[PDB]
Parts: C-alpha cells; sequence; structure tokens
C-alpha cells in the first residue's frame, strides 16, 4: 500500500521527498515486523513498549 | 534432462580439438575416480590441500593447463604443482609413483582417459557442487 | 641421555635444561666469528600480577599468582642469530622457535589472568666489550606482545575481528552505543621487556644458564577490557654456537 | 572510537587485489603461474612499498620475473595489518573450503 | 554489612580457601577453618543435630 502510494504520488509530479513525506506515520508503522504478533516469546513478559521500545 | 553427446564432448587439447565420450566410458570414469581418487577429491575438492579444486576454472589457470584430456592424463602420469615447478610423484598417486600408490599399478591409458573423462564432465552436471564442497552439498 | 619415554608425563618436558655448578666459566667471543642461539629455553617458575588499587595515587605492587594451565608454560626450541657490535656487545636477534604460551594464573579471591607468555622478536643485548660470556654478563631487550586470541576469534555470542557477528544479535532492538565495546573486535600490539642474568657458562660447550625477570600486559580480550601488568621470573638455558 | 580494522581495509585496494604486504597465500592461486612457488617467495619477503619492488626478491628467474610483470597489475600494497598477519595467518587463515 | 565475618575474625578465623584474608594479605593458607570451613562445619553440624533430633 505504501509504494502504491508513493508511485501515485511520484507520477502527479512529487519528488521523492515529497512522496515519501506523504506517508501516515502510522501506515509506515504497520510495515514494520516489531508489531508482528509472531515475534514474541513465552516468558518475554508485557507490553511491546518494554521490548523495542516506545516508538517515537 | 539428459546425460547427451553434448554434455559428454569435452575439450581434448589446448588447441580447441574436442572428443565426445561414450555413456560406458562417462560410468568407468566415475567408477575409475571412486576408485583411485575419491578418498582425497569427493566432490571435486581436496582434502589434504582444499585450496586447490578440480573446477574446470582451476584447471584452466594451472600450469601447463589441465582443463583437457591430454592435461589430466599427463597429470596422472606426472603430476606437478599448480605453477607446474615441481614434480609431486612422490606425494601424490600417478603412474611414475604406481609403486609406492599401488592403486594406480593396474590402470591403464584407457583408465587415465575415463578419469580424466570424469573431471571434465562432472561439473557440468553438478555445476558449483563440483570443487564447491559443503556449502553446496 | 633419556628417552622420550624416560621423561613422557614426568613434567621434565616442561624444564629448560640446567648447568652443573662447575659451570663458572667463560666463552671466548671471536669477533670476526658470526654466532647463533641454537636453542634459547625459558622456564617460568613464578607469574605476579600488578594489583590495580582504587584511589589510582597508592603504591601498586605485583602480587602472586596459582597456575592453572599447568606444566604447559615454557618457551623452547627458540633460536636466532647471535651478532657481535662494533663496541663489542652482543646481540640477540630471535628468529623463529615455539616462543609463546598461553598460560592463565589465579588472583587472591579468584580473579583469572590469561596472558600471551612470550618472547616474540626478542631483541636483546649485553653490555659493550664482551670478550668472553661470563657470569658477568647479561641480556636486556625488548619483545611483540601480540593480541592473546588472533583475529578468527569468536566470542559466545559469535562475535569476532576477522569473522563472526559484527552485533548482539540477541538484542535486535538494543541501543548500539553502549555495546560499541564489546561488539566491535580491537587487536592489540604491545611491547614487553626482559633480562637474562647469566648465572652459569660452560665455556667449552657454549652453554650458559641464569635466571630472567620479563615484564608485559596480560590479555584484553581482543579490546573489551584493559589489560593487567605482568612480571614473568624464572630461569633460562641457551646454547651459544658459531654459526 | 572504535573501527574493525579488518572491514575497513576492505574499503582499501586490499578489498580489490591482492595485497602483497597482507592477503593470505591462497589468493595468489587466482592467477596463472603464482602458486605456490612465487607466493611463498612473495609472502616471505613482504611488506613491500610498492608492487613492483615485489621484482627484486633476491633469487627471482627471469621465466619469474616475467610472470610477476604480467600480474603487477593485479597486486596491490597497503599498510601493514597486524590482525591479519600476525598468528601465520597468511599461511593459514582458518579458511578451507 | 557483614555480621557474623567478624565474629569469626575476632575468635582467628581471617582467611579464605581463595587465598585472600581480611588484613589484606594475599597467598595466605587458612588451613581447614577458613570462613568457608567455619561454614561448612556449621551446616553438617546442623545436619547431625537434625539427625538426633530425629532419634530421640
Ligand atoms: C485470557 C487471559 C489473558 C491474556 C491473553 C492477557 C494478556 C495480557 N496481559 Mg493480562 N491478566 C490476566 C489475563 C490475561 N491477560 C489475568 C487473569 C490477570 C490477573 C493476574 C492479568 C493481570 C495482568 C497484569 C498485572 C499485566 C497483564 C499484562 C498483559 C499483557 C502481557 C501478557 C504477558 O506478559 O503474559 C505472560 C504470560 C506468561 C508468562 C505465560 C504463563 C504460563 C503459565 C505460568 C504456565 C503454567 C504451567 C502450569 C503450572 C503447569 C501445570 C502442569 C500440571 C497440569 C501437571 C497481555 C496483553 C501486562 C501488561 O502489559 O499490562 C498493561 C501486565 O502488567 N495482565
Ligand atoms: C490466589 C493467589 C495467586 C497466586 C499467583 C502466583 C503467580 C504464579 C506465577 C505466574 C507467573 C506467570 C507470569 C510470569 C512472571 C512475571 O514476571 O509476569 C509479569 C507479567 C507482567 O509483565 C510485566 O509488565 C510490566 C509493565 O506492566 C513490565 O513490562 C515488566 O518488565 C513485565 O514483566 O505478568 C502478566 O502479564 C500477568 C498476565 C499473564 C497472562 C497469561 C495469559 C496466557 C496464559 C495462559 C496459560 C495457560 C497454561 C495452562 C497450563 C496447564
Ligand atoms: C586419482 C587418480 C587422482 C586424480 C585423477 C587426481 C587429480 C588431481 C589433479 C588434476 C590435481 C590438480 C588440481 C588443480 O586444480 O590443478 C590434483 C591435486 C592434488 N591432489 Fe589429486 N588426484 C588423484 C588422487 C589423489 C589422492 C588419492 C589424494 C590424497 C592423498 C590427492 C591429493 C591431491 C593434492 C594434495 C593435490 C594438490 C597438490 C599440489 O599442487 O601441491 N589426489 N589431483
Ligand atoms: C571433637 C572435636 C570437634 C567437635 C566435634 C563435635 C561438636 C561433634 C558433634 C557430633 C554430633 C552432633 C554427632 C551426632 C550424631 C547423631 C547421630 C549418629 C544420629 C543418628 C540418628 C538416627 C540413627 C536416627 C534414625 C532415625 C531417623 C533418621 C528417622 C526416624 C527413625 C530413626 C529414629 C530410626 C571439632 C570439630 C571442634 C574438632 C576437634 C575435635
Ligand atoms: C624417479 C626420479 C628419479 C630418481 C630420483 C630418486 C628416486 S625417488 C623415487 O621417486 C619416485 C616417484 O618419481 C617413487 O616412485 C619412488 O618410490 C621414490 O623412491
Ligand atoms: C562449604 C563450601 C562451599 C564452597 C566454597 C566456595 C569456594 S570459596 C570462594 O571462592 C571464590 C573464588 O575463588 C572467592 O571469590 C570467595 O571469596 C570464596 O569464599
Ligand atoms: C571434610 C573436609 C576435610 C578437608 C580437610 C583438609 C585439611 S587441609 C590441612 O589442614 C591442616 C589443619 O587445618 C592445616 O594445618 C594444613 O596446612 C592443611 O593443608
Ligand atoms: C564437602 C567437601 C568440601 C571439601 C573442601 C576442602 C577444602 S580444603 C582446603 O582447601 C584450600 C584450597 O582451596 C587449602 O588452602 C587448604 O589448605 C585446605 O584445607
Ligand atoms: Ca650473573
Ligand atoms: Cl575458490
Amino acid at each position: 500500500e505504501i509504494n502504491r502510494r508513493v508511485q501515485a504520488s511520484l507520477a502527479s509530479g512529487a519528488t521523492l521527498e515529497e512522496a515519501w513525506s506523504a506517508i501516515p506515520e502510522k501506515l509506515a508503522f504497520y510495515d514494520y515486523i516489531g508489531n508482528n504478533p509472531a515475534k514474541g516469546g513465552l516468558f518475554r513478559t508485557g507490553p511491546m513498549n518494554k521490548g523495542d521500545g516506545i516508538a517515537q | 534432462a539428459e546425460l547427451t553427446p553434448e554434455v559428454l564432448t569435452v575439450p581434448l587439447n589446448s588447441e580447441g580439438k574436442t572428443i565426445t565420450l561414450t555413456e560406458k566410458q562417462y560410468l568407468e570414469g566415475k567408477r575409475l575416480f571412486q576408485y583411485a581418487c575419491a578418498s582425497c577429491h569427493v566432490g571435486g575438492i581436496t582434502k589434504t590441500n582444499p585450496s586447490l579444486d578440480l573446477r574446470t576454472e582451476t584447471l584452466a589457470l594451472a600450469t601447463p593447463p589441465r582443463d583437457n584430456i591430454e592435461g589430466l592424463v599427463d597429470y596422472m602420469k606426472n603430476p606437478t604443482t599448480y605453477d607446474g615447478e615441481q614434480e609431486i610423484a612422490e606425494v601424490h598417486p600417478s603412474l611414475r609413483s604406481a609403486d609406492i600408490f599401488p592403486k594406480m599399478r593396474n590402470l591403464t591409458e584407457k583408465d587415465l582417459v575415463a578419469i580424466a573423462g570424469h573431471i571434465l564432465v562432472e561439473p557440468k552436471i553438478l555445476g558449483d557442487k563440483w570443487g564447491g564442497g559443503k556449502v553446496y552439498y | 641421555t633419556l628417552t622420550y619415554d624416560d621423561i613422557v608425563g614426568t613434567g621434565l618436558a616442561n624444564k629448560c635444561p640446567t648447568l652443573d655448578d662447575t659451570a663458572r666459566g667463560a666463552y671466548p667471543i671471536d669477533s670476526s666469528q658470526t654466532y647463533r642461539i641454537a636453542r634459547l629455553c625459558l622456564q617460568p617458575t613464578t607469574f605476579l600480577v600488578k594489583e590495580e588499587p582504587k584511589n589510582k595515587r597508592q603504591e601498586a605492587e605485583f602480587v602472586p599468582t596459582k597456575l592453572v594451565t599447568r606444566e604447559t608454560t615454557s618457551l623452547d626450541q627458540i633460536q636466532g642469530e647471535l651478532k657481535v657490535n662494533s663496541d663489542g656487545s652482543l646481540t640477540f636477534v630471535e628468529e623463529d622457535g615455539i616462543d609463546f604460551q598461553p598460560v592463565t594464573v589465579q588472583m587472591a579471591g579468584g580473579e583469572r589472568i590469561p596472558l600471551l607468555f612470550t618472547v616474540k622478536n626478542l631483541v636483546a643485548s649485553t653490555q659493550p666489550n664482551v670478550t668472553s660470556i661470563t657470569t658477568s654478563t647479561d641480556f636486556k631487550g625488548e619483545f611483540n606482545v601480540p593480541s592473546y586470541r588472533t583475529a578468527n576469534f569468536l566470542d559466545p555470542k559469535g562475535r569476532g575481528l576477522a569473522s563472526g557477528y559484527d552485533s548482539a544479535i540477541a538484542l535486535p532492538q538494543a541501543k548500539e552505543e553502549e555495546l560499541a565495546r564489546a561488539n566491535v573486535k580491537r587487536f592489540s600490539l604491545t611491547k614487553g621487556q626482559i633480562s637474562l642474568n647469566v648465572a652459569k657458562v660452560d665455556g667449552r660447550t657454549g652453554e650458559i644458564a641464569g635466571t630472567f625477570e620479563s615484564e608485559q600486559l596480560s590479555d584484553d580480550d581482543m579490546g573489551a577490557h584493559e589489560p593487567h601488568e605482568v612480571k614473568i621470573q624464572g630461569v633460562f638455558y641457551a646454547s651459544i654456537e658459531p654459526a | 572510537e572504535l573501527v574493525n580494522v579488518v572491514d575497513e581495509k576492505l574499503g582499501t585496494a586490499y578489498g580489490e587485489k591482492i595485497d602483497l604486504n597482507n592477503t593470505n597465500i591462497a589468493a595468489f592461486i587466482q592467477y596463472r603461474g603464482l602458486y605456490p612457488t612465487l607466493a611463498k617467495l612473495i609472502v616471505k619477503n613482504a611488506p613491500y612499498e610498492s608492487v613492483e619492488d615485489v621484482l627484486n626478491i633476491p633469487g627471482l628467474t627471469e621465466r619469474q620475473k616475467q610472470i610477476l610483470r604480467e600480474n603487477l597489475e593485479h597486486f596491490t600494497v597497503t599498510e601493514v595489518e597486524t590482525a591479519l598477519v600476525e598468528g601465520g595467518d597468511r599461511y593459514n587463515n582458518g579458511l578451507y573450503k | 554489612g557483614m555480621f557474623v565475618l567478624p565474629f569469626m575474625a575476632r575468635l582467628g578465623v581471617t582467611g579464605s580457601w581463595s587465598g585472600w584474608s581480611i588484613t589484606g594479605e594475599t597467598g595466605i593458607d587458612p588451613g581447614f577453618w577458613s570462613f568457608e570451613g567455619v561454614a561448612l562445619a556449621h551446616i553438617v553440624l546442623s545436619g547431625l543435630l537434625f539427625l538426633a533430633a530425629c532419634w530421640h
């Protein structure tokens, strides 16, 4: 989906920086393996923030 | 895929002449190579010196060239170091040293040719597996 | 004339040859003749480690340690050139030999100190005007101390210098900075110093023996921590020969 | 500041050619006629201030000099890296197949 | 925060099997009656008193 949006942006005449800056942080954050539920541990307890941290 | 006459066609000499081995020749080659050579050269490597392998490119950069039938037959008669500088029959199986490497004793010219042919054909079949070692198993 | 079967398992193999108490002679040096040390042997008898005080302004001492890697400590079969210099001094230039041993000694309280006990690339000279090697001759010099582990060595998490991971893979999203010193392996190369005090001389056979003291750094675990200072004391044997 | 010296050296000519001053001897198998005779001489008489200095190894036959000249283009020299030359690693660097 | 260590030292147990002493010496041989030896002794004594308790 991200690539689709970026390509739509470029085709509309945006610059690379512009096209990628138009991508919502929320969307990008979904495209990150630290939010994949199949990356955990049985005794790795608590919130995801306790692992890779609080995303800023 | 098949073991075709084309697969079985290998360089005879450095001058661009080829020779086309029969399937019986190929089988004889595998048998003889296992018989007299595989203990060290299984899969196209060299257990007692892994720096040197039996890949065609390697043989081609050897001195004299060993990427053809004549070169390999000669090597099995009078093996040299990679640069051709030293004769090493005293520590490497050859007809010249069949007295100290007794499995070389019943090997005929025909046999040396079959072994040579095996060494040249096998990488045409196995590609990087040949001389690749465990990475490619 | 002992055989390998006389010696095996006794511990004698880690001992340097001795000279009789009669060996108090002089070995003449022909300044026109070239010479070689055919065999240099160094047998360590004590390993001292300099304690590391807390105020950093105290007089730090070398304390005894307990050897835990058994009779595996001696340097031997060392050979090299013995130059006769212009001023009459002699200079031994080490060429080759079994000239290193990893050694682990233990301090009081249990801290273990590994080191590469060595005289690699030893260059050592006497005083000027040595017309004969005598019980007054001494050699003083320097040697190299390379990393205790060489470049391929992998730590327990598989990190190394010339091979291995370059990061802490078990902590995929940890911050790198705090782990830099453990992640980036470094190869130390420092200098050591040694004195040989000749105590015995067979001027007939060209054999000499005596005591030595060497000083050098210990293992730094490929840059993960600071090395300790080590002082090694023992006996040595050398056979001098016209080359 | 902390640097892996081998990775760093890979960004120099050492990562492009046979470093007469550092590279493990098996590398001389890459090119016709260098291994083992010339390779042993070259490693033995290292280090060299420039590549063509390899020609000054005492005892070299004319053929040997010709082969060396033919292969200078595949050679380089960089500063001796302790980590690559200690432990007799130039003769055996722990790599086989 | 050492509580029994000073009582051992008071009556003459000052060394460890590991080679140190509380007076800061090195390479001392405390014999069996190191701090560890004293501890071991007490543990064993405890065991034996437990068995005797059962019997009585
Ligand atoms: C439906 C059950 C359920 C689920 C899916 C969750 C899910 C969650 N809880 Mg919640 N919670 C629950 C019930 C549940 N909870 C209950 C009942 C309580 C009251 C105790 C709590 C109190 C609670 C607190 C205080 C916290 C959470 C937190 C969390 C989050 C972290 C989970 C974690 O680290 O577990 C780890 C899971 C394990 C380590 C697995 C344990 C496996 C057991 C020990 C095995 C037992 C073996 C057994 C003895 C064998 C017997 C053999 C015999 C038959 C022979 C996660 C979203 C944390 C959080 O992030 O909050 C914001 C947090 O702090 N929960
Ligand atoms: C069996 C008869 C046999 C053959 C055939 C054979 C071939 C062979 C070749 C062609 C080379 C050169 C490789 C190159 O790239 O140039 C070569 C080299 C070595 N071999 Fe061999 N070899 C045969 C038998 C054996 C056996 C049984 C052993 C093990 C004892 C062995 C080992 C070696 C070694 C070592 C080398 C390298 C020699 C050097 O260049 O210094 N071979 N072989
Ligand atoms: C002299 C000395 C000393 C001291 C000592 C002591 C102090 C001792 C003690 C001792 C003791 C203290 C002992 C004890 C013993 C005990 C016992 C011997 C017991 C037994 C028991 C029993 C037998 C029981 C049984 C049972 C059970 C268990 C269960 C139930 C049932 C019945 C009852 C059967 C010292 C060291 C200083 C040193 C010097 C010398
Ligand atoms: C054969 C070289 C001319 C004589 C040199 C000294 C003999 S050396 C000779 O080398 C042969 C391999 O060439 C071996 O078959 C034989 O066992 C070995 O003793
Ligand atoms: C009852 C006996 C229990 C076993 C005693 C443990 C070993 S003794 C132990 O050794 C450590 C390492 O040398 C020291 O650091 C420590 O001071 C010492 O008490
Ligand atoms: C149940 C464990 C028994 C172990 C005994 C070890 C004794 S060790 C022995 O003991 C003497 C008395 O302390 C010392 O004087 C002596 O120096 C020491 O070597
Ligand atoms: C129940 C088995 C426990 C046995 C432990 C015996 C320790 S015995 C103890 O050991 C010290 C060295 O560590 C010596 O300095 C000392 O002389 C000796 O008594
Ligand atoms: Ca003296
Ligand atoms: Cl290769």
